[PDB]
């Protein structure tokens, strides 16, 4: 499914709101400030992930490998670069109950690969 | 090169000693005051606007320079003389220096007829001076010079003398400013709230708090609002953004959402956009803001102007208050919204209110600056009125007469004298407890009072969260020293190496960031903020950077080289969120730490070598800091630091814990404060015991100060024979406990002997007490002055006479001299007269107003001092001396929370004795140990036995693996004693051996201020209060004890109705009234003529006598005052 | 009803200056504004002037029997301390009922 | 107590103009298996669809089935809110709502 992003008008740079064209029976995205209209390409207007199945690997950034206060391990080598050392840490993010899961990051500079066991 | 472990315990303590040679214990007070005088006063004077006044001629009156001379005093003749602090203490003067300001008045009328007249050094006020500060006459003086001036060289200073009273400013905690803090209140309409107490760099107004909240779920989604200042209605964030000139939704989300690949943030901001679509232009948004405000202008023009002024001045002043700053303010408000969304999306943690990285300590300097801003503003106002009333007449005026200097002088003096921190008129809005009377009971109490912090949460509050010992207090606040009463956790104390930052300007840092590859916030495009790292300086988002790591490396190198970045500047890199926050402002508590290389200290052996010869090569602490070997780390930068508790942690281990440390503790024992640093083996006690000792070291007797012979303190206790502890910690070398100790090493036996030490009591040796054991002298000072306020009535010191004086007690006045003052060396008993003062009447033409002794004292007059007070009438101080020999009921304590009163005193033949005839000085009960778990008491006793038998001083420093109980026992077994400190004792009464071998040895005991003779009190028909005819309150008033509500309830449960009536009616306030039997209202009785009548009912026969408490009669009359008719109906 | 002198004793200080009770100062204000209103009704005064005088008299009486009225300003005295009205004299702890009876 | 959120995995609104050719590809089987016979007023159909995805774990933890859920929806909102659903056999527990007019 995936989320749906906001899209803005091409004239007033205000957000385009959803609207339906009965004549063609087709979804349109129209600005309620100017008189711009656009043919939608997703057909989906709203998405709620109640389960919150978020891949926290996307929230991690490689720069965290520079943190002296994070633990490092030599037991989980990097699959992308083969570096031995890697920092690991827990989710520590709200809305995540099973947050004892460990996320690893490669400490090699300019690799910054992140993964999970 | 490397310091090996075997040398480490020396090296670290050498380093610590260097610190205390450089800084001291009251460095925060002195540095705060010095910054206030050097910088804050000048900034406050210059930041005031020039007062332009005109009817025509006009005058600006610009203040340009300040001059603070040394402290001086002006006599009645007016001769300025340098005033010494001891003279201020004795004469009840205020140790203040005059502040002169240069004023420039230029006349501008017309025709370019301009001429400037400059008044150099216009006396603008008097500022009280902190002792031992740069502007103190005791500055830079040697110990010989201080002793020549009758000053103690060990006196730390750090306090003011206002009217002879030593006042100490307590550091006040407050939430840090210019920082966004996202909290979540459980019981509120908002789910999340992001607040920012914003305040411009150079303070001129209070903190303007801005909130950016999210409405709790349950229209369609979660709406973001903004509670702007001076506006009593929530305002949508989009409206605020449009009012700042950002009308397009794309621009607003460019400022709020920096990563457009994230639809979660987008949908969570979408409700706010959907709620603000009808408003789409800047003027309409400003009109909406003005309309939602509490002063809605009928015309939209003034509404828009008011909204403009609010959004330019009151909204986020720290971002900038000038015009054209809307871009910076928009970026910052978008950052606030971003932080709120990150909290609501769970991507960031809510901020902790208790984190000391989020707090600031308002010290003497920044507090006096708040006072000085208010007082200088009031002064400029008064000058404006005075000059206006003259130029309205079209003539010149004298600014010297316009400047009524009493504003600044009396304001600072009043505020420091009372503690009510604020204007004297706003005596209830003002916050008390600042500026307390310095505690001079013992040197530890003085040091701790000078290192005292205060959390103004309010003692009434019963939420334990602010009282809890937060994790972040480590190294900054003593974990132990805190009052155990109603202010647990609120009143705190600095740790020994804790330094509160004094403040610095961010200008050099910002300039270097400009020269460095940082990009300003107005020059960037928002698309760059995604991957870039934000840079905040004192809360202001100033720009962004691309490689934060090597930026942090550069900045840390700069701070460690004492380059443009000064040592107290905090530089935190948050990595997961890409902020780099730099702080230079004041109030940041920090502590020094040893920097660590790859896995090594930078403190090599050469630094220890140069520190050992500190007194020859002038290699000091500052050279250690300048070498890049030591660093001050604040609470907020500790979050990014990986500490080593000892260099042993830097060793490569079979399983490495960290292997990437960045700093090291100089010594862990520096987490303790002044009073906890006296506890020996505090890590072998239960922590409440350490807290109780930290409180009780402050009531311990000793020698509170070396120059006690010249001080006329109201109360002072000096111990005859203070001793340094046989078992000491390495921190007391800097507390000067060895030079001014507060106890005696007592041979204490923990035993059950006769039962007179049960339940926290002690048996003392009467023979030891006869030899001066724990004997003290109590000095009490009485002050008096003869006031010639007016010719109507004048007081005068003179030996009263029975024929002229009226209110002359039956006590004899023969001890007085013809001057009316008793002489030193005269033995004075209770109720005796020490000053004969008589006041002229309007037993004729003069009444007796003599000063008696505080009753039941029985001392000897130590000395009498006569001088003139500020206004200049005769002023007397009499110090009376009373020897306090310890007795049954006097409170004693060890350094482990083991307090108790003397149960009984036995002579040396009555006490138990060892085979070599050693009797204990004190016997304490074994039952005081097990529940309390004060094993430090036992280890100190054993170590003290070893120390006394070996001829050394035991090392009881808290965390010392080179000293454990087995080593001490092995040492003690070498001196012919049982290795565990037990001995066979013999019964003193019978001489038989005691079956159980007793644990006996030297322990450092303290005699506490709480002597029974100052507490014993009795009453039998004494004086009564005026309003309700009940016994007075207090020993000093010869008052009665309160039979309270709980006593009433207890006696009701007992069923003792006559005893209850005796206590609540007959022993307190018996009274009689006459009541009308018809209306039940108190009648008029005339018992001499026997005529009783009720004016109400117009009867004089149906009156009844009623025996009621006087308080009940007073209650009924105060109800009749309220139009209530309490009718006592006797039928 | 103005209470007797026992309810509001004039305590003499160390000298001859007789300090009056808070109730006495408040009654002084009440008598001042009462006389002022009496003359303003008897002699020339505007209706709004009499209204302001009546409002101030109301404020004085209310703050005599109860000083902590929400919103209204507290009845002040020298040194900037609010006066102790009859209600605070017996409101709670350390009042007449709990503190003296 | 169990609300639809406690057992729901994720909700979404689509613009499906004709249910015969749905926007999603994996929901084309059961939608046509439902639509080949007229069960409701197809004319009174709105192109706005509301697809909710359940999760097998919470469905099983409460012994709940799409039948009970659909009955509860059609009871709370009557016939004004049409709901359809597949069997409890597919790998994804999904049910589709539309608004009736
Ligand atoms: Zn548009
Ligand atoms: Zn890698
Ligand atoms: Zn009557």
């Amino acid at each position: 499914p995936g989320f749906v992003g906001i899209r803005f008008c091409q004239e007033c740079n205000n957000m385009l709101y959803p609207k339906e064209d009965k004549e063609n029976r087709i979804l349109l995205y129209a600005c309620r400030n100017c008189d711009y209209q656009q043919e939608a390409d997703n057909s989906c207007i709203y998405v709620n992930k109640i389960t919150h199945e978020v891949d926290e690997l996307t929230q991690i950034i490689a720069d965290v490998s520079q943190d002296p206060t994070l633990p490092r391990t030599e037991d989980h080598p990097c699959q992308k670069c083969g570096h031995k050392e890697a920092v690991f840490f827990q989710s520590h993010s709200a809305r995540a109950e099973d947050a004892m899961r460990l996320y690893y990051v490669c400490t090699a500079p300019h690799c910054g690969h992140r993964w999970t066991e | 090169d490397e310091i090996t472990p075997d040398l480490w315990q020396e090296a670290c303590w050498i380093v610590i000693s260097s610190y205390f040679d450089e800084k001291g214990l009251v460095r925060q007070q002195l540095d705060s005051f010095d910054e206030f005088i050097q910088m804050s006063v000048q900034r406050i004077v210059e930041d005031a606007p020039p007062i332009d006044l005109q009817a025509p001629p006009r005058y600006l009156l610009k203040f340009e320079q300040i001059y603070l001379s040394k402290p001086t005093h002006w006599e009645r003749d007016g001769a300025p003389s340098p005033m010494m602090p001891n003279e201020a203490r004795l004469r009840n003067l205020t140790y203040s220096a005059p502040l002169y300001v240069d004023i420039t008045k230029t006349v501008i009328k017309e025709g370019e007829e301009q001429l400037q007249t400059q008044h150099q050094k216009t006396f603008i006020g008097k500022i009280p001076i902190m002792l031992r500060s740069t502007y103190c006459l005791l500055n830079g003086l040697t110990d010989r010079d201080l002793c020549e001036l009758n000053e103690c060289p060990l006196d730390p200073g750090g306090y003011f003398i206002i009217n002879g009273s030593e006042k100490v400013l307590i550091a006040q905690e407050k939430m840090a400013t210019n920082t966004v803090y996202v909290f979540a209140k459980k019981d509120s309409k908002y789910a999340y709230t992001g607040e920012c107490r914003s305040c411009l760099e150079n303070s001129s107004r209070p903190t303007s708090t801005i909130w950016v909240s999210m409405l709790a779920r349950g229209a369609i989604g979660q709406r973001i609002v903004a509670t702007l200042p001076y506006i009593k209605q929530e305002v949508p964030i989009i409206i605020v953004f449009r009012a700042l000139g950002f009308v397009s939704d794309r621009d607003i989300l460019e400022h709020i959402i920096y990563d457009f690949e994230d639809p979660e943030m987008m949908e969570m901001v979408k409700p706010s956009l959907d709620e603000a679509f009808v408003i789409q232009e800047q003027n309409v948004a400003l009109n909406f803001i003005g309309s939602r405000g509490a002063k809605p202008g009928v015309t939209k023009e003034k509404r828009i102007k008011y909204a403009k002024e609010v959004l330019q001045k009151e909204m986020l002043p720290h971002v900038g208050v000038s015009d054209f700053c809307e871009t910076k303010k928009a970026y910052f408000l978008g950052y606030m919204v971003h932080r709120l969304l990150l909290a609501a999306l769970g991507r960031r943690e809510l901020d902790d209110r208790d984190h000391y990285g989020n707090k600031r300590l308002d010290l003497a300097g920044p507090l006096l600056a708040f006072l000085f801003r208010g007082m200088f503003k009031n002064l400029l106002k008064e000058v404006r009125i005075y000059a206006q009333k003259f130029i309205d007449r079209g003539k010149d005026f004298n600014l010297e007469l316009a400047i009524k200097t009493r504003i600044i002088s009396d304001g600072l003096k009043y505020s420091l004298a009372t503690g009510n921190w604020g204007d004297q008129k706003k005596a209830h809005q003002a916050r008390a407890g600042v500026s307390q009377v310095l505690n001079r009971l013992t040197f530890a109490s003085t040091l701790s009072h000078l290192r005292r912090l205060n959390s103004p949460i309010g003692r009434d509050g019963k939420l334990a969260k602010p009282r809890q010992l937060h994790n972040t207090l480590w190294g900054m606040v003593c974990p132990a020293e805190t009052p155990e009463g109603h202010a647990v956790g609120l009143v705190k104390n600095l740790a020994l190496m804790a330094y509160i930052s004094v403040g610095s300007q961010p200008s050099p840092i910002l300039e270097f960031l400009e020269e460095w590859s940082m990009e300003n916030l107005e020059e960037i495009s928002p698309a760059a903020i995604a991957d870039a790292t934000k840079i905040f300086v004192n809360g202001c988002w100033v720009g962004i950077h691309k490689d934060p790591e090597q930026l942090m490396n550069t900045l840390r190198k700069l701070r460690r080289q004492m380059d443009i970045i000064v040592s107290e500047v905090s530089m935190i890199r948050d990595i997961r969120e890409r902020e780099i926050r730099i702080y230079t402002d004041a109030g940041r508590i920090c502590r020094p730490l040893l920097i660590v290389e790859k896995q090594k200290l930078l403190l090599k052996k050469r630094h220890i070598d140069q520190l050992k010869e500190r007194e020859y090569n002038n290699y000091s602490w500052q050279d250690l800091v300048a070498s890049g070997v030591v660093e001050y780390i604040d609470t907020l930068e500790e979050e990014t630091v990986m500490l080593a508790m000892t260099p042993d942690d830097l060793q490569e281990k079979e399983v490495a814990y960290c292997s990437t440390y960045t700093h090291c503790e100089i010594h862990p024992s520096m987490i303790l404060g002044v009073c906890a640093s006296i506890i020996p083996f505090p890590d072998h006690n239960q922590s409440p015991r350490n807290t109780y000792q930290s409180a009780m070291g402050k009531q311990a007797m000793g020698v509170y100060i070396t120059n006690f012979h010249v001080r006329m303190d109201t109360l002072a206790h000096v111990l005859y024979y203070p001793q340094k502890p046989l078992v000491t910690t390495r921190s007391m070398e800097y507390l000067r406990f060895r030079e001014l100790p507060a106890g005696i090493n007592s041979i204490v036996a923990i035993a059950s002997y006769t039962g007179y030490n049960q339940e926290d009591s002690v048996i003392m040796n009467r023979s030891a007490v006869d030899r001066g054991f724990f004997r003290s002298v109590f000095y009490r000072s009485y002050k008096e002055q003869e006031s010639k306020k007016g010719f109507d009535q004048e007081e005068v010191f003179e030996k009263p006479t029975r024929e002229t004086c009226q209110g002359m007690r039956h006590a004899i006045y023969d001890k007085l001299d013809d001057d009316g003052l008793i002489a030193p060396g005269v033995r004075v008993s209770g109720d005796d007269v020490i000053i004969g003062k008589t006041v002229t009447l309007p037993r004729y033409t003069k009444r007796d107003c003599s000063t008696f002794l505080r009753t039941s004292e029985t001392g000897i007059v130590d000395q009498v001092m006569v001088t003139l007070n500020q206004e200049g009438y005769k002023f007397c101080k009499i110090r009376v001396r009373s020897v306090r020999i310890p007795q049954i009921g006097d409170k004693f304590a060890s350094r482990h929370g083991q307090k108790g009163t003397c149960g009984i005193q036995y002579r040396q033949e009555d006490m138990p004795f060892t085979c070599e005839g050693i009797t204990p000085d004190i016997i304490i009960n074994p039952h005081a140990i097990p529940s309390r778990m004060t094993i430090g008491h036992l280890i100190e006793c054993l170590q003290g036995k070893v120390s006394a038998n070996k001829g050394e001083i035991g090392d009881a420093t808290p965390f010392n693996d080179a000293v454990n109980v087995q080593k001490i026992s092995n040492l003690l077994s070498d001196y012919g004693y049982h290795l565990r400190g037990n001995e066979v004792l013999y019964n003193g009464f019978t001489g038989r051996k005691i079956t159980s071998q007793i644990f006996i040895g030297p322990t450092y005991y303290q005699r506490l201020k709480h002597m029974v003779d100052d507490k014993i009190h009795s009453r039998a028909r004494g004086p009564i209060q005026i309003l309700n005819r009940q016994p007075m309150e207090g020993r000093s008033r010869d008052g009665g004890l309160r039979f309270g509500e709980m006593e009433r309830d207890c006696q009701i449960a007992h069923g003792a109705a006559q005893f209850l009536r005796e206590r609540l009616f007959e022993a307190s306030d018996p009274y009689q009234v006459h009541v009308c039997n018809l209306c039940g209202i108190m009648a008029i009785a005339n018992t001499r003529t026997h005529t009783y009548e009720c004016r109400g009912c117009r009867n004089k026969t149906q009156i009844s006598l009623v025996r009621m408490p006087y308080a009940c009669k007073l209650l009924f009359q105060e109800l009749m005052s309220m139009s209530i008719a309490p009718r006592m109906m006797s039928v | 009803p103005v209470p007797p002198l026992s309810v509001r004793p004039a305590v003499v200080m160390q000298g001859s200056a007789r300090n009056q009770d808070d109730l006495t100062h408040k009654l002084a204000d009440i008598v001042k504004i009462n006389n002022q209103l009496r003359r303003n009704e008897q002699n020339g005064a505007a209706a709004h002037v009499i209204a302001e005088d009546v409002k101030l008299l109301q404020f004085h009486v209310a703050t005599m029997v109860d000083n902590e009225l929400p919103g209204l300003p507290r009845a002040m005295q020298k040194s900037g301390r609010p006066l102790k009205s009859l209600k605070q004299r017996l409101k709670g702890k350390e009042g007449r009922v709990r503190g003296n009876l | 107590h169990t609300t639809l959120r406690k057992v729901t995995a994720n909700t979404a609104i689509y613009y499906d103009p004709n249910p015969q050719s749905t926007v999603v590809a994996e929901d084309q089987e059961w939608v046509n298996v439902y639509y080949e016979m007229p069960d409701f007023d197809v004319a009174r159909i709105s192109p706005w669809l509301l697809r909710v995805e359940l999760d097998r774990k919470h469905m099983t933890d409460r012994k709940l089935t799409m039948e009970q859920i659909a009955e509860k929806i059609n009871a709370g909102f009557g016939d004004d809110l049409n709901c359809i659903f597949n069997d409890d056999n597919a790998e994804k527990l999904v049910l589709r709502i539309r608004i009736m007019n």
